[PDB]
């Protein structure tokens, strides 16, 4: 419950920041650019913190089993229950996902040790080489 | 026109922002090339080292020369362009507007020069 409580408070403050940026964008007059940048950066880093904390406590969230209250009446609140207990993406995200699979050529249910595995090994090395090259370039010139 | 020193100072500054523009452009090409390098054609791999090296050397010496320009802002106080007092022009407007008027009178006084 502690992990979900932290999840709750952080998500609540994130929603509060979203409400903030909303009611300062809803004005007919746009404020100064700098205030918009500050709000954007704060809210966006807060979203990063949300993602990181959600990532930290995956096990507590997975262990929890959802069950309706005995006192909660489903006969009158079935619409509210079905609003919360359904969780599919917006279609423009699933069609974006399908277009991304098609554009990249990636598909992840039949892959085996032949050509794609030699390509996978031949990719690791470019990253390491580029990292070392830029470390060398940084070391070449004194930046202090 | 402005005295000598200011002209090369503005030329150096203009060179500074042109170098900054070149740095931005080279950042654009290096970002471009890294994309196809990640796509996995190795032909343009040698060009990557050259682009990175030129990008870094363009980033460094530009900032270095802008360091010299701010030293020159501090160091040129009352210096190189030494003071001069030979009548000060805010007053001496009375003197050029004396001289030229009499010149006009001369042109009026001589009827052979009014042609």
């Amino acid at each position: 419950g502690q992990a979900l409580d932290a999840v709750r408070m952080r998500l609540a403050q994130l929603t509060h920041s979203l409400r903030r940026i909303r009611d300062e964008m809803s004005k007919a007059e746009l404020p100064q650019w700098y205030t918009l940048q500050s709000q954007l950066n704060v809210t966006l880093s807060q979203l990063v913190s949300v993602t990181s904390t959600l990532q930290h406590f995956q096990e507590t969230l997975d262990s929890t089993v959802v069950y309706p209250l005995p006192k909660f009446p489903t006969t009158s609140h079935e619409s509210l229950v079905t609003t919360l207990l359904r969780k599919k993406n917006i279609p423009e995200v699933d069609e974006w996902m399908k277009y991304v699979r098609e554009t990249s050529g990636v598909t992840t249910a039949l892959l085996k040790d032949e050509e794609i595995e030699k390509l996978l090994q031949q990719d690791r090395e470019i990253t390491n080489w580029a990292r070392t090259t830029f470390r060398n370039e940084y070391g070449k010139h004194d930046f202090k | 026109m402005q005295p000598p020193y200011i002209q090369e100072r503005l030329k150096s500054l203009n060179d500074i922002e042109t170098q900054l523009c070149s740095m931005l452009q080279e950042a654009s090409q290096v970002t471009f090339i890294f994309g196809e390098l990640k796509r996995g054609n190795e032909s343009v791999k040698p060009q990557f080292e050259n682009h990175v090296k030129q990008f870094y050397e363009r980033l460094d010496k530009s900032t270095t020369q802008l360091r010299k320009e701010i030293q020159l802002l501090d160091e040129n106080v009352g210096t190189r362009l030494l003071p001069i007092n030979v009548n000060k022009k805010a007053l001496g407007q009375d003197t050029e507007k004396m001289e030229e008027q009499l010149d006009l009178l001369s042109a009026i006084l001589d009827p052979s020069k009014s042609k």
